[PDB]
């Protein structure tokens, strides 16, 4: 179920995105205020993610293709050893350096 | 070749419970209507054509929420007011003379005592007037306040008024309030004429026993409602078609005196009554009451037979609050004796005068551990009100009883606000549906 | 206006969906906290419905056609006595048993 | 950055919509309650705007073309003196009278 | 010891049993609660 | 119960009927010995095999 494919390859974990997608929205006065703030913060994080997806041109989608070509300087590995010999936790650690450049390229490509 | 098509925004609802919020028309009041949202000038009411609903008067949650809100507001209103802890001392009391009447003999007492000052070094000898119901003798004579062995007294803030004002209950987003428009609806069952709203009509939280005051009137006939009419352990709610005017008064000219009991703390005592001393009382019309009772017995003869003798007697046992018509007339709490109203039998210009009593130490909501002291009001007090309902209970006469006896009841305030929130229910909208069509995704 | 077509047929109530749609979002400390929670709950319900619609492939729509065929075992009535001789309140009471199966079919059909 | 093109023409300010779009969502007990209400109100305003855009048929877009023709009685200025010799603050003050008519036309055009 | 009554006019002589760890002697004998120089008891 | 004010009571100790004895706890000796043996056996993995 939830986070079940955390140890599987990137390809195997691409077929269960809905499980993680669903578990992000609903899955005295001192304690009452504390619990309320968490519920507001989850909504805010969800709305920020949705706004980013909509700005990129990918509103209402779990997998979305773009027109931005992949620079070989971000990663030189081929598709056989990325989608079949790696997990998302390892991929994030590898591409954590180039994330902002890719996000900016996506935004400016969609706008223009 | 049919396909599933999804519709968002369909008119479907379910029964639900939620928290409704308060609204009031657009300053010192017990029920803080200044904090409620202002009300629209012309509310929208949408009549739902060809819609039949099921209502249950006796399993409504708006009544529970209203009771809780009223209790909470009453408790909140008493926080910043003066505590009367130094008033639990021994008083030396004498009887009151100088132009009392025969019926007022022994009802007032003149009590002297020692009280603290604004300096924590000395006392002052002061005196006041107390009603007989507020002091208990401890063996002139030595008395003490009735409450100084069970609870503590807080003095009501004199700038806050007890006048009830209408309030409206509103439903949040995703909920609606269904309202039954049937004119002979008896509380439970199917209502075929339904409308939808978001706010209820202005409801005044009037607290009274044995008689409903300043309320709503039935459109066609006198209405009789009960959860199980054959069960004598249930109460009977009677709704009038026309109101019965009642005039209540306290005729004594009272004086108020302020006594400093500490730094920035004052106590309002009764001074001297200038003139004569008489008994507070209420007047009702005899002919109007007779006509109303005739209509009530006419409506009652539809559940118990056509040849049964129906007689009205008075209350049977209990404390002062449940055996008397207790109400509040401009800051003073009245307990009136209604033995002249419910005393008659029915077989198939003048006025009625009800004597009343006044009390100053008040226990509300049938609770213990908290008491309130009502400061005296200056001058003569007079009020006029409408009787618009009744609360009755039936005696379980067994062994082939051909007569039925009804006695006034009350005590539980949920039946006071169940006579106003009896035609409303709360529903939750479910705007998602699927249906077969002939359209396929391209 | 609001809930106006609750007694009309299913067909007549399909032309006024926006009326119900827009009346779902905006239409002491003890009481302050109580009112805040209701406003948070309405937002949460709205967001859950929007996420479900987006997952089904129907984001930003009031009426949405799908690729899932209608099983005759869910209902045997023809289109003439459903859209012209029936209300939504009656239709829900009849298809309440098969709702979860249809929802799962929609999700797995959109994903695949 | 934010509100940078408030003095520029309408044409120049049409290329920086995302800057204003981003700065609308995240950019004792007495004070704790006050701050929470601000965030709830911002979320509610954002959700109402998004619902209106979705109803108009413009879900997940910053610029959206419609099928509603422009009535000449709303404004008689030509495109050369609107997009090149005018700002949005001046345009709002001129078309504030006809906004509701245009909104209703958009809604009824998209629904039909 | 002497304790206040429900009336703010008179006192009552009462007694109780205390463990040795709860009372400190102040120079039968005169004692006091261990806490009545540092804090209040609820 | 001693009434110390309007609606306030204080619960004091009265008299102890019978004899007065000391409160106490009992633990098992063999079980405690076995547990201490296991604990010292596990402790001897960080400090050596010949340490007392
Ligand atoms: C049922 O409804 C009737 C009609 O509304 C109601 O009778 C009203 O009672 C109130 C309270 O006694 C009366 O209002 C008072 O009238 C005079 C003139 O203003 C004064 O005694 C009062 O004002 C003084 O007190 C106020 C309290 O703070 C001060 O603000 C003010 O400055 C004055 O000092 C007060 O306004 C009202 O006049 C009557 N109305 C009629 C038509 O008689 C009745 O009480 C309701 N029944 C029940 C059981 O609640
Ligand atoms: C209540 O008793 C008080 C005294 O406790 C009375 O006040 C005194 O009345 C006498 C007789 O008229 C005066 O000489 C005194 O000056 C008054 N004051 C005091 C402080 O003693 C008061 O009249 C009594 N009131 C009633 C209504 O009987
Ligand atoms: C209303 O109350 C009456 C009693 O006043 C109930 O009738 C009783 O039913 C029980 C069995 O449930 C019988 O043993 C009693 O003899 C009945 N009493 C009488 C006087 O006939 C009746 O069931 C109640 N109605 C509801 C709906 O609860
Ligand atoms: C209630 O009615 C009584 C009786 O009419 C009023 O009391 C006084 O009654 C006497 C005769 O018994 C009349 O001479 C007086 O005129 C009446 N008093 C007044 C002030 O008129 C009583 O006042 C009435 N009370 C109310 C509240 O209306
Ligand atoms: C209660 O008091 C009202 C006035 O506040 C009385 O109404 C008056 O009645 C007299 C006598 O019939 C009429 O002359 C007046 O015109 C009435 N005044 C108003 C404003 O209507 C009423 O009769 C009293 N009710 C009772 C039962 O005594
Ligand atoms: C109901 O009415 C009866 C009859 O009037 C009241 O009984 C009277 O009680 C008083 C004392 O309160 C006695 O002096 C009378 O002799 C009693 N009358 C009879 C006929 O026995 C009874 O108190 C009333 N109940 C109430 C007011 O709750
Ligand atoms: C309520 O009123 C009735 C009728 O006036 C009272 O009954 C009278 O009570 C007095 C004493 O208060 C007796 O002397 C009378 O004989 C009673 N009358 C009858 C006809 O029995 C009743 O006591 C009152 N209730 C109270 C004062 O609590
Ligand atoms: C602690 O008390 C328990 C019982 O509460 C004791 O267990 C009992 O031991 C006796 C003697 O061997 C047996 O007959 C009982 O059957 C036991 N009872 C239960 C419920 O098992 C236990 O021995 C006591 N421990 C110590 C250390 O004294
Ligand atoms: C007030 O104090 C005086 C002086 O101690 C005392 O004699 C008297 O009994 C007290 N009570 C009164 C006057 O009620
Ligand atoms: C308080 O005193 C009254 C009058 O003596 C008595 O009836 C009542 O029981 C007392 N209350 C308590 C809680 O003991
Ligand atoms: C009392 O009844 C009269 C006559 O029907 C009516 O005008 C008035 O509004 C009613 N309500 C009050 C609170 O007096
Ligand atoms: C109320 O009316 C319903 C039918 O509408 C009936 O079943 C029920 O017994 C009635 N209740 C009373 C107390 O008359
Ligand atoms: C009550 O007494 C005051 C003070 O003497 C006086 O002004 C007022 O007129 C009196 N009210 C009456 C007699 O109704
Ligand atoms: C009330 O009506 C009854 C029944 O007609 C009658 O016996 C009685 O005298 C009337 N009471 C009055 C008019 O005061
Ligand atoms: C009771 O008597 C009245 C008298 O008007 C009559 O109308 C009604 O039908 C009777 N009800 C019966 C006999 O059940
Ligand atoms: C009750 O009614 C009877 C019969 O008219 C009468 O004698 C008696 O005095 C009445 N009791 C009252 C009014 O308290
Ligand atoms: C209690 O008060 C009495 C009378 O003033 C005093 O003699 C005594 O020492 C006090 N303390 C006690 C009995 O512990
Ligand atoms: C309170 O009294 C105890 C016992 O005499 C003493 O040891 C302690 O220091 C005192 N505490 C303070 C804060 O003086
Ligand atoms: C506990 O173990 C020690 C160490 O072996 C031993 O000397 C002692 O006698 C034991 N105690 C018992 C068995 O009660
Ligand atoms: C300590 O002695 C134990 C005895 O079982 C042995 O297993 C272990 O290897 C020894 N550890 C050393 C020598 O470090």
């Amino acid at each position: 179920g939830f986070l079940g494919a955390a140890g599987s390859t990137m390809g195997a974990a691409s077929m269960t995105l809905t499980v993680q997608a669903r578990n992000l929205l609903s899955g005295l006065t001192v304690w009452g205020i504390k619990q309320l703030q968490a519920r507001v913060l989850a909504v805010e994080r969800y709305l920020r993610d949705q706004q980013l997806l909509g700005i990129w041109g990918c509103s209402g989608k779990l997998i979305c293709c773009t027109n931005v070509p992949w620079n070989s300087s971000w990663s030189n590995r081929n598709l056989s050893e990325i989608w079949d010999n790696m997990t998302w936790l390892q991929w994030d650690k590898e591409i954590s350096n180039y994330t902002q450049i890719i996000y900016g390229l996506l935004e400016e490509s969609q706008n223009q | 070749n049919l396909w599933v098509t999804v519709y968002y925004g369909v008119p479907v609802w379910k029964d639900a419970e939620t928290t409704l919020f308060c609204a009031s028309d657009a300053k010192h009041n017990v029920w803080a209507t200044h904090a409620c949202v202002p009300t629209d000038p012309n509310p929208q009411e949408i009549h739902l054509e060809n819609v039949t609903e099921e209502f249950n008067m006796w399993k409504n949650n708006m009544v529970e929420q209203m009771h809780t809100d009223i209790i909470s507001l009453w408790d909140q209103s008493l926080k910043p007011c003066v505590k009367l802890t130094p008033l639990c001392v021994t008083l030396q009391c004498t009887n009151v003379t100088n132009n009392i009447t025969d019926d007022m003999r022994g009802e007032l007492k003149n009590c002297s005592f020692n009280m603290t000052t604004e300096l924590r070094d000395k006392k002052q000898k002061v005196y006041s007037l107390f009603y007989r119901l507020d002091v208990v003798q401890i063996n002139n004579k030595e008395y003490r306040l009735i409450n100084c062995n069970t609870s503590a007294i807080t003095q009501a803030c004199p700038k806050v008024s007890f006048e009830p004002i209408p309030i409206h209950y509103c439903a949040p987003a995703g909920f609606a309030i269904l309202k039954c428009k049937d004119k002979k609806f008896n509380g439970t069952g199917p209502c075929p004429s339904v409308s939808t709203v978001q706010c209820t009509h202005g409801i005044k939280p009037v607290v009274s026993t044995q008689l409903l005051l300043n309320g709503s009137l039935a459109e066609e006939e006198v209405m009789i409602r009960s959860e199980n009419i054959t069960n004598n352990a249930k109460n009977i709610l009677v709704q009038f078609n026309t109101p019965v005017q009642i005039n209540c008064t306290r005729p004594n000219n009272n004086t108020r005196k302020s006594i400093r009991i500490g730094p920035g703390q004052a106590f309002y005592a009764t001074g001297d009554i200038i003139g004569d001393i008489r008994q507070a009382h209420c007047n009702v019309s005899k002919a109007t009451w007779n006509e109303t009772l005739g209509k009530v017995v006419k409506q009652l003869r539809k559940h118990f037979g056509n040849n049964t003798i129906i007689r009205f007697a008075n209350s049977s046992g209990g404390d002062l609050e449940v055996t008397t018509h207790s109400f509040n007339c401009g800051g003073e709490f009245f307990y009136c004796n209604t033995s002249g109203l419910f005393n008659s039998t029915w077989i198939s210009n003048d006025s009625i005068t009800l004597p009343c009593r006044i009390k100053q130490i008040i226990n509300m909501w049938q609770r213990i551990g908290q008491a309130m002291y009502a400061p005296p009001i200056q001058g003569v007090i007079r009020c006029v009100s409408n009787i618009t309902g009744l609360i009755l209970t039936r005696d379980g006469g067994s062994t082939n009883s051909t007569t039925e006896t009804f006695r006034p009841g009350g005590g539980d305030m949920r039946d006071n606000w169940r006579s106003e929130l009896y035609k409303y229910k709360v529903v939750k909208i479910e705007p998602l549906g699927v249906a077969p069509t002939r359209c396929k995704r391209r």
